[PDB]
């Protein structure tokens, strides 16, 4: 299955952009486009596929 | 001293056992509609002792996940705060919901609550005046009060309003009169002192200037307190007589040394920038920003990307579908990113 690392999608980024990317995943969650993983706080945050949507992760990043 | 972490359990949407923070000095908390943002509002005010009746149910066993539809999911929830000061090892302050009350501890010590209030307030938390909170609309609240009603305040915060009464009965009464004199000066001169450093701060402009003064410099409680501001590129008018954006910004600077007097270790502002605009949001954010580096924490509940973004913390909160809706919470370090 298909993974994507919010860190990895902040590399070379802003406080602003880092920041939206960081709330797209709250809102992709909300309307369960992906699910979300965090081992402990501060560390990376993993999407991965969620039952509401269905086209690649990667290009909906 | 600082506020670490919240540890919440089956508090309101906050199902399960949950870590809130740890917090960094500048920290906001973010998300989508109906998430939670506001339930983690009510679980710090509920370990802060809150009144239930405030927590927006009737009685305590409603504040557990799952109540408001008939289906707790356990006989028993909570709210922690780690508390950590330099020097010392840290403090965990807990409020537990047990058979319908409430179970105070004190690194898992129950204390009464008399005790808890004490211990909290030598930290210089004060539950019962709620220092360390700024409601929403709190701003609104200040730019609308006139010079009596300013006086009115003060006599509250600064508790001459208590010797009003014993005051008046007195008519050598200058015994009183000197005290309720001396118990509204010690708040409303640090006040005075600082309003004017703190306008420029949010105005970012040393020309910027604000006074306090009594109508009646004997008796202050008796008039109104005059509040004067020379707003960038105008001359001095009474605070009452601004317009739109720079009344919002002497509001501000009011709200802000009024909470600078005995100010509490850590200020939590729930949504404070309902009510700003492009124009000078980011001057009230940059402020915050330098505020928290050595003042006092901030914890910022908001909206507003212009404002979240100057946090060093982002707590992001998000929901499940469940019960009723369940909120979980992700943390995000914004120091890794320029600009
Ligand atoms: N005891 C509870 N158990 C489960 N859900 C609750 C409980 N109390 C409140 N909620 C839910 O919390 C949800 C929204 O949380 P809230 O913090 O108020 O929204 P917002 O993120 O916009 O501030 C509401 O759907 C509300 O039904």
């Amino acid at each position: 299955a298909e993974s994507i690392s919010l860190l990895e999608l902040c590399r070379n980024t802003n406080r602003k952009q880092a920041a939206a990317k960081f709330y797209s995943f709250l809102v992709l969650k909300k309307q369960q486009a992906i699910e979300l993983t965090q081992e402990e706080p501060y560390s990376d945050i993993i999407a991965t596929p969620g039952p509401r949507f269905h086209g690649s992760l990667e290009v909906l990043f | 001293g600082f506020l670490k972490l919240i540890e919440i359990e089956n508090f309101k949407s906050y199902k399960g056992r949950q870590i809130i923070g740890p917090f960094q000095r500048f920290t906001a908390i973010i998300g989508p509609n109906g998430s939670g943002k506001s339930n983690l509002m009510d679980a710090i005010s509920f370990v802060l002792g809150e009144k239930t009746s405030n927590l927006r149910v009737k009685t305590l066993r409603d504040l557990i996940h799952g109540a408001p539809v008939g289906k707790p999911a356990a006989n028993r929830a909570f709210v922690s705060m780690v508390y950590s000061e330099e020097g010392a090892e840290d403090r965990t302050f807990a409020r537990v919901i047990v058979g319908g009350s409430s179970e105070y501890k004190i690194n898992n010590k129950v204390v009464q609550l008399h005790e808890y209030s004490e211990e909290l307030e030598k930290l210089g938390i004060l539950i019962k005046a709620r220092n360390f909170l700024v409601f929403q609309g709190a701003v609104e609240s200040i730019a609308m009060k006139n010079p009596k009603e300013r006086t009115a305040l003060f006599e509250e915060i600064s508790r001459s309003g208590e010797l009003a009464q014993e005051y008046d009965k007195r008519k050598a009464f200058e015994q009183i009169k000197k005290e309720r004199f001396d118990r509204f000066n010690a708040c409303f001169e640090s006040v005075a002192t600082n309003i004017d450093e703190i306008y420029k701060a949010l105005s970012r402009n040393s020309s910027a200037q604000a006074f306090l003064g009594p109508e009646n410099p004997e008796e202050p409680y008796l008039d109104g307190i005059n509040y004067n501001c020379v707003a960038p590129g105008k001359r001095f008018r009474p605070m009452d007589n601004l317009s739109g954006g720079e009344k919002t910004v002497a509001a501000l600077a009011l709200l802000f040394a009024i909470h600078s007097y005995k100010p509490a270790p850590f200020f939590v502002l729930d949504q404070i920038d309902a009510a700003l605009d492009n124009t000078n949001i980011g001057k009230v954010a940059n402020y915050i920003k330098e505020q928290s580096t050595c003042n006092f924490q901030a914890i910022v509940i908001s909206l507003k990307e212009e404002f979240y973004t100057k946090a060093e913390s982002l707590i992001g909160v998000y929901p499940e579908q469940g019960d009723c809706v369940i909120s979980k919470v992700l943390t995000f370090d914004l120091t890794k990113y320029p600009d």
